[PDB]
């Protein structure tokens, strides 16, 4: 069972995000600039199994449906994108891995005097899997998250000891949307 | 081709440079009409060269060889120069990476060595960026026959972007549906301004007289991080933005002893970190085209020292309330890190996309 709810707003178009019950969310946007919105844990794992149905999948526009989170020491921003609108999001690519049944291409980006959950101006790396085609939506999913932790490890992508949060998110950009996400 | 030359933010300075020739940069001025540097330890003055290079008078200077008046941005300081040939070295480009070396053949004003003062370290002077005949666009766009056009992507870090003689936009991932403002062009001012309808704080939206926003009311400028504001926009605006601050059983802000020239800082202990940065208020620039102009933490609070952030929000001094002669906003270049800017001089538009918060434009 979730206990942590995200959502941020960089207050562009609207952005109606609902905090259901237990696990659920929903967000319906239009015109917006940039959001994040998803239900997981407050203290992430490395051994988390992360299970969810996407009853709605409908962006029009960018967005991303994904595993999002951060470790400290270091800090890291993490991503495991599962599908995704118009664009799909790459970097710098390092490898791949198999895992629940999908393919992800591997990819990191350095991020630099930028916001993180520790400060305004932070300097740090960002591990992204994305997956090679966007997985389908409406069925029960699974995200074995050290499937990904692993291959991480085997291309230099180490991650923190201290864990933060951990959700299934919705991010959406420059664009209108609806998503439906039941996390546990 | 277009030129492509990569854009570094000087720590120490906040300012942003693009490398010049033989290890020096020089600093963007989005308000200046003259690229202009130190030279090596033959224009006549009536000639059209002459003309354009005095077209617009530096502040604090006046007005048979060619002598151009430089301007120092920061200081304010101005002196005289004489007009001289030299190299802009850097890339071509197709899109946004680099296709091959290339040397443009530019006009630049010579200045005395103290005119480098307040400027980023390897600086040895500035290249101006605004809409004027010896601005470093509008000469790459006569020497290599590209647009009078330039894209700008100022970074937070790391190496960002800086691409004249315009051609399509790159990273259609973020670019795709990049709205435009009109570039408004005031009488006897080379620099960019644009035109603002509202600004909103939160969900509040800020009062303002109907029209102190008017055309061409917004000025683009590279020379501080930080908003300057009208007196009739300022009060306004910073009473908003602190209730909604105040407003946000979490941490509530406290407000320490400003400092210069912030308005109202911060203890940061007592903000809290969201993906846009710090947790203050969204602000909302409502920009002809009927699209907005969005700030976050990242760009509406500025850090000073460890434990203080400031308001990015300064009033203007020395400037009477609802003087339509001046711009009622000023942004500056912390509100346009991680914005890909298309200035069209030619089709005479802003496109401005807001790159989301998981990248930006060091390392872009």
């Amino acid at each position: 069972s979730t206990d942590y709810w995200q959502n941020w707003t960089d207050g562009g178009g609207i952005v109606n995000a609902v905090n259901g019950s237990g696990g659920n969310y929903s967000v319906n946007w239009s015109n917006t600039g940039n959001f994040v919105v998803g239900k997981g844990w407050t203290t992430g794992s490395p051994f988390r199994t992360i299970n969810y149905n996407a009853g709605v999948w409908a962006p029009n526009g960018n967005g991303y449906l994904t595993l999002y989170g951060w470790t400290r020491s270091p800090l890291i921003e993490y991503y495991v994108v599962d599908s995704w609108g118009t664009y799909r999001p790459t970097g710098t690519y390092k490898g791949t891995v198999k895992s629940d049944g999908g393919t992800y291409d591997i990819y990191t980006t350095t991020r630099y005097n930028a916001p993180s959950i520790d400060g305004d101006r932070t300097t740090f790396t960002q591990y992204w899997s994305v997956r090679q085609s966007k997985r389908p939506t409406g069925s029960n999913a699974t995200i074995t998250f050290t499937n990904h932790v692993n291959a991480w490890k085997s291309h230099g992508m180490n991650l923190g000891s201290n864990w933060a949060y951990q959700v299934m998110a919705t991010e959406g950009y420059q664009s209108s949307g609806s998503s439906n996400v039941t996390v546990w | 081709l277009p030129v492509l030359a990569p854009v570094t933010k000087d720590p120490a300075t906040s300012l942003y440079t693009i490398p010049f020739h033989d290890g020096a940069s020089l600093v963007l001025d989005v308000a200046g009409p003259l690229v202009w540097s130190t030279c090596k330890g033959e224009i006549p003055c009536s000639s059209p060269t002459c003309l354009l290079a005095n077209a617009y008078p530096a502040p604090g200077c006046p007005a048979k060889p060619c002598t151009a008046y430089p301007y120092n941005p920061v200081s304010g300081a101005c002196a005289a120069g004489s007009l001289s040939h030299t190299r802009f070295v850097a890339n071509t480009t197709d899109g946004s990476k680099p296709v091959s070396k290339v040397n443009v053949g530019v006009l630049a004003a010579c200045a005395p060595s103290k005119l480098l003062a307040s400027l980023p370290r390897g600086s040895t002077g500035v290249a101006g960026l605004a809409n004027s005949g010896l601005a470093l666009p509008a000469q790459v766009a006569s020497a290599q026959k590209v647009a009078n056009r330039f894209l700008l992507c100022l970074p937070t870090g790391g190496p960002g972007v800086a691409i004249f003689g315009g051609g399509p936009v790159p990273w259609p991932q973020f670019t795709q549906s990049m709205p435009y403002t009109p570039l408004v062009t005031k009488g006897g001012s080379p620099a960019h301004y644009i035109s603002a309808r509202s600004i909103v704080v939160g969900d509040t939206r800020v009062p303002v007289p109907e029209g102190a926003l008017a055309t061409g009311g917004v000025m683009l400028s590279t020379r501080l991080p930080y908003v300057l504001l009208r007196p009739d926009v300022y009060r306004p605006l910073m009473d908003a933005f602190t209730k909604a601050l105040a407003a946000q059983g979490a941490p509530v802000a406290r407000a320490v002893v400003a400092v210069a020239p912030f308005g109202v800082c911060y203890d940061t202990k007592t903000l809290g970190n969201n993906l846009g940065g710090y947790a203050v208020p969204n602000v909302q620039l409502g920009l002809d085209g009927g699209s907005d102009w969005t700030m976050t933490g990242k760009n509406s609070m500025v850090d000073v020292k460890q434990g203080t952030a400031c308001v990015a929000f300064v009033e203007m001094k020395g400037v009477a309330a609802g003087d339509g002669r001046a711009p009622a906003v000023i942004l500056g270049g912390a509100q346009m890190e991680d914005f890909v800017l298309d200035f069209d001089m030619e089709k005479k538009r802003l496109g401005f996309s807001r790159l989301p918060h998981f990248t930006g434009c060091g390392g872009l």
